[PDB]
């Protein structure tokens, strides 16, 4: 799952 | 390229929400493209703190590729804006 | 007692003025308070007022005599649950007398450092009023005395009210009264940030008046906030904590407060995650006319 | 500026070594003289050095010097310091909250002193139930186990200015405790205190000294057998 966005990162809410 | 057209955006923070989303990315080279990119968004967006703070953040960092960029991005807001030229 | 209209109006002035040349009869200036607490309650409205606001300027009077005013409870009922010239001046026909009387409480409460306990209780429960002239009023009287007073169950009532429609001044002014308050019971605290947290999600447009309330709140008294710091941010001991959004307005609200109890208590940075030392930056980058400068490694 | 300088230059002293050996070698020099030792704060970083061993602790206390820097053990003070007072006030948890407090507490006595405000302002449940026969055990076993720890930490009372004040309010706060108390109803925590004061005046009549303001009252207050005994085998 998302292999960029790091596991510990603030989500896109929209 | 089209910068003159920037101005006139009716809708500014979802933009700038899309395009800061790509900050906290780990690649080194993702985060040295979006530096760039909010430089050359100083003339919409001259005083958004958290914008400054990232600048600030990778402006100190180990990867020369996103330095470069944040060097860029430095030099281009401390024209359009004092508070963070100042820091 | 001269039975006449116009006449006692300014023979009250005339008693007071006397009076506080010199306490010298037998008890002088307390006799004449006497006189004009039995006058109180005149039968006129004009005569109220000069009433009130003669007594309030005053301010030396025998202490064990000045609580007799106040003597009459459902609040002491109250306190134990937990554990006469102005009982009726308060509670007046029109809201002029009420200005005058809490003018007058809040001048002696100033004057005499003890009785302010007295008339916590007084203060908070006349909120409802229904005159929003009032309403202001007892806000700021409790905001000058609020001084070496203590609301050990005074907090939830005073904190209920926070939730006005707009009474944008009301609100506004309830948010002064808590940065100049003091509290003592850890449990406090955690109740008036929660109620805090309640008013800034249903009412985000003083967010800019709730962040300099807590602020003040942590430097009042910063040892109080230590023991919530495991629990008011989330920190599982051995579960790296998703980093909760930078610029939300309830994260940067529960911020502030601890960087603001920081100066003082040396061991907490401790305590702070991996996070709040970055978003700490960010902060005292962006409001720093809201967190003070610290001694954290990431910014020397 | 020295102390902010050595602070500024101590990671690299920490890297450099990073093996248990590396560091009881290192703190094991301590040099000879009495002026400009300096010696002292570099010791006194065994906080951060996180040692187990009570032989640094004894040069450090002997030096005797103030700490407010930043220690790797605060987090751990502070976590068995909230449990022991959150298990009191929840009457499985409390196990260790009164014996491995007091292990590390004499283990360690600088740390704990560092510590102390934090537990001071703790124990205010005192007006929650004032006969504290209400409160089976929210008003009694955390002043136990406190004024245990203080009696355990004399060397914390036997320490100089500029940490008394902490000690001064828990006083006043224990005083105030034997006020609003259910009329000596229970002694033992009254006797446990008595002696307390007691050897923290004999240690230090200074403390006595500050005290006494606040002891005006209390004497008065008081104007019982119990208190009026201090006021004046194999």
């Amino acid at each position: 799952t998302s292999p960029s966005y790091s596991p510990t990162s603030p989500s896109y809410s929209p | 390229q089209s910068e003159k057209h920037l101005e006139k955006i009716l809708n500014v923070d979802e933009f700038v929400k899309r395009i800061f989303s790509v900050i906290h990315s780990n690649d080194p080279v993702a985060r040295a493209i979006t530096l760039r990119m909010l430089g050359s968004l100083a003339s919409i967006i001259p005083e958004r703190k958290n914008a400054h703070h990232s600048i600030r953040q990778s402006l100190d960092s180990h990867d020369n590729v996103e330095v470069e960029a944040a060097v860029f991005a430095a030099a281009n807001f401390s024209a359009q804006s004092k508070d963070f030229a100042v820091g | 007692s001269d039975d006449y209209e116009q006449v006692r109006s300014a023979a009250v002035q005339l008693i007071w003025v006397v009076s506080q040349l010199y306490p010298e009869s037998i008890r002088l200036v307390d006799d004449a308070f006497g006189k004009i607490c039995h006058m109180v309650s005149d039968g006129s409205w004009v005569v109220r007022v000069q009433a009130a606001k003669l007594l309030g300027s005053m301010e030396q009077v025998s202490s064990h005599f000045l609580e007799q005013t106040l003597d009459k409870t459902a609040h002491e009922r109250a306190k134990e649950l937990y554990s006469g010239a102005f009982v009726h001046g308060l509670e007046d026909e029109m809201y002029e007398v009420r200005i005058a009387a809490v003018e007058a409480l809040c001048m002696l409460a100033q004057s005499s450092p003890s009785f302010a306990e007295k008339c916590l209780d007084f203060l908070v429960d006349m909120f409802n009023d229904e005159i929003e002239e009032v309403r202001l009023q007892s806000i700021h009287t409790m905001r000058k005395i609020s001084n070496n007073i203590t609301l050990r169950e005074d907090q939830l009532d005073t904190v209920l009210a926070v939730l006005e429609d707009s009474s944008r001044d009301i609100r506004e002014a309830l948010h002064e009264l808590l940065c100049c308050t003091n509290v003592s019971t850890k449990e406090g605290i955690h109740l008036a940030l929660v109620e805090l947290l309640k008013n800034l999600t249903k009412y985000p447009t003083d967010r800019d008046s709730i962040w300099k309330c807590l602020k003040f709140l942590g430097s009042r008294h910063p040892t109080l906030v230590l023991p919530l710091v495991p629990e008011l941010l989330s920190t599982h001991p051995f579960f790296d904590t998703a980093e909760p959004d930078m610029d939300d307005p309830a994260y940067i609200a529960v911020l502030v407060l601890i960087f603001n109890a920081a100066k003082t208590c040396p061991t907490m940075p401790a305590l702070f995650s991996d996070h709040t030392f970055r978003h700490y930056a960010y902060l005292r980058d962006s409001l720093s006319h809201l967190v003070p400068a610290l001694r954290l490694p990431g910014r020397k | 500026a020295a102390c902010s300088l050595i602070q500024a230059r101590l990671p690299l002293l920490l890297s450099c070594c990073c093996g248990d050996d590396e560091s009881v070698r290192k703190v094991t020099e301590h040099l000879s003289g009495c002026i400009q030792q300096w010696g002292d704060s570099v010791l006194g970083r065994r906080c951060r050095d996180l040692l187990l061993q009570l032989y640094l602790q004894r040069p450090e206390l002997r030096v005797p010097v103030p700490e407010v820097l930043l220690h790797s053990e605060g987090a751990a003070s502070s976590s068995v310091c909230k449990l022991d007072g959150l298990i009191h006030r929840f009457i499985n948890r409390g196990a260790d909250a009164s014996m491995a407090c007091r292990k590390l507490a004499v283990a360690h006595p600088l740390l704990l002193l560092r510590h102390l405000p934090m537990i001071a302002a703790l124990l205010h449940g005192r007006t929650h139930l004032n006969f504290q026969e209400f409160r089976q055990q929210n008003h009694l076993s955390c002043f136990l186990h406190v004024l245990g720890l203080l009696e355990l930490l004399q060397p914390h009372v036997f320490r100089s200015e500029h940490q008394g004040a902490l000690w001064d309010c828990l006083l006043s706060f224990i005083r105030l405790l034997l006020n609003y108390r259910k009329s000596s109803r229970h002694l033992a925590a009254f006797i446990n205190k008595f002696v307390q004061f007691i050897h923290k005046y004999i240690t230090y009549n200074a403390p006595a000294a500050i005290s006494f303001l606040q002891k005006h009252a209390d004497p008065l207050h008081d104007l019982s057998f119990d208190n009026s005994d201090l006021v004046m085998t194999a």
